[PDB]
């Protein structure tokens, strides 16, 4: 119950200069160097289909909610070890939630 | 403890030389904007960008927060 | 060098190339010392040796 | 370089053993590239998708994206982890790797 | 050449290794290795270093 709601235009600037480099969120959108988020919550990682995930990904079979995907954010790698995602990570519980936030309404 | 760099940066940008700039730079923006607007932008090929103004003032930042810059540093 | 001062040391004669190198290797002991000591000094606190002993935590 | 590319959308990453001795501008060149990314590149600009704004960079297109945030890092002898502080001290490791 | 084309001139920082007598600061090389292990790394390879 850790992550709380917060502002989705905070969330989209942060999405942009931290994410969109290697992300798309519109359904239907191109895969990059990370795959289309697209549909991400509510289903496992690891599953679009036409981007190669690493074993790591595939294999630690995540289902994205909210919380878990704060603490992934927050250290990738410490998450998921042995992933190809290339990420700073946001220490701070605000940006967490106000990037989730964008991300649930990106998807909805 | 926020970025020393944008600090000192921002400082500058509001003296008198740094406002004079920001200002030329805004105006070249807005100008294009304008263009940008007008039917047929997309043929023109002879399209005003701002690379000139925005230059003017980033040397000019520069030349007043690179002597100070590693001061602020550890 | 005061012509009073070489003479107590060379009586009017050059110095002797067996003098020539024992001194070189006298000059080239003192002067690394020299500089060396010069060098991290001016550099104090920049150096590993300075940074390791402040890691002492 | 393959794994690379594919990695970065068709650019290739550097070696950073020589950089340093390797551009105009040295130390001064890679740090002002590190902290030289505007939040939106001048009016009337296009920039190819995929690229990002830099000035410092020849043509003002790099397929590098700006990679340091403050605080992105915790440094163990407690200096405050700022985006310049993090590009001084990167830069000056990179000019010890190369000289 | 346009100023775009050549790229915006790198101003000088005062490095504390710019001078004939100075060494570089190896507290700032010891922290900038660190950044590149938990940034660069990630993309850029250091091949030439033992
Ligand atoms: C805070 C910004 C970011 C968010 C919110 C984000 C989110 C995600 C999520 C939730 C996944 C899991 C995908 C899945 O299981 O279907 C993922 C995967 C991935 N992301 Fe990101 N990401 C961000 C930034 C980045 C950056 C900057 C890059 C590129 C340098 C990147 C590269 C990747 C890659 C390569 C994968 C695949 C992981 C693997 O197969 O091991 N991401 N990202
Ligand atoms: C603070 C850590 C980093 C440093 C010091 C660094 C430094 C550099 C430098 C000096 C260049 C050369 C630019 C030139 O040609 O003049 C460069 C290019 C590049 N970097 Fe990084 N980089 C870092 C992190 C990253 C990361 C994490 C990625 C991958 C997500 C990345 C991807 C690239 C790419 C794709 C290029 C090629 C740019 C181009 O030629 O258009 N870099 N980087
Ligand atoms: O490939 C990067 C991708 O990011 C975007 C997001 O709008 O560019 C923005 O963020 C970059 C990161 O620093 C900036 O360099 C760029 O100027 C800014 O517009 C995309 O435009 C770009 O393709």
């Amino acid at each position: 119950t850790e992550f709380k709601a917060g502002s989705a235009k905070k969330g989209a600037t942060l999405f942009k200069t931290r994410c969109l480099q290697c992300h798309t969120v519109e359904k239907g959108g191109p895969h990059k160097v990370g795959p289309n988020l697209h549909g991400i919550f509510g289903r496992h990682s690891g599953q679009a289909e036409g981007y190669s995930y690493t074993d790591a990904n595939i294999k630690k079979n995540v289902l994205w909610d909210e919380n878990n995907m704060s603490e992934y954010l927050t250290n990738p790698k410490k998450y998921i070890p042995g992933t190809k995602m290339a990420f700073g990570g946001l220490k701070k519980e605000k940006d967490r939630n106000d990037l989730i936030t964008y991300l649930k309404k990106a998807c909805e | 403890v926020t970025d020393q760099l944008e600090d000192l940066r921002e400082h500058f940008k509001n003296t008198e030389e740094g406002k004079a700039l920001v200002h030329h730079y805004e105006e070249c923006a807005e100008r294009v904007k304008i263009q940008q607007q007008q039917p047929g932008y997309a043929d023109l090929e002879h399209k005003e960008d701002c690379v000139e103004e925005f230059f003017h003032l980033q040397h000019y930042l520069d030349t007043a927060t690179a002597p100070r810059l590693f001061d602020k540093l550890k | 060098s005061f012509s009073s001062l070489y003479k107590t040391f060379f009586k009017r004669n050059a110095v002797f190339v067996g003098t020539i190198f024992a001194g070189a290797f006298v000059f080239q002991t003192v002067f690394d010392t020299a500089i060396t000591s010069w060098y991290e000094n001016h550099n104090k606190g920049k150096l590993w040796k300075d940074v390791k002993a402040r890691i002492a935590a | 370089e393959q794994a690379a590319r594919a990695a970065n959308q068709g650019a290739l990453p550097p070696d950073l053993s020589l950089i340093v001795k390797a551009r105009h501008g040295g130390c001064d060149y890679i740090f002002s590239l590190l902290t030289g990314y505007p939040d939106e590149p001048p009016a009337g600009v296009a920039l190819p998708p995929g690229s990002n704004y830099n000035p410092y960079f020849p043509g003002g297109s790099i397929a590098m994206a700006r990679v340091l945030f403050d605080d992105m890092v915790e440094y163990e002898d407690g200096t405050p982890a700022t985006t310049s502080q993090m590009a001084k001290d990167v830069t000056t490791f990179l000019n010890w790797c190369a000289e | 050449m346009t100023a775009a084309e050549h790229g915006l001139h790198a101003p000088a920082y005062a490095w504390s290794h710019n001078g004939p007598f100075e060494t570089f600061d190896h507290a700032s090389i010891r922290r900038g290795y660190q950044v590149y292990r938990e940034v660069c790394a990630a993309c850029h390879s250091l091949d030439r270093v033992a």
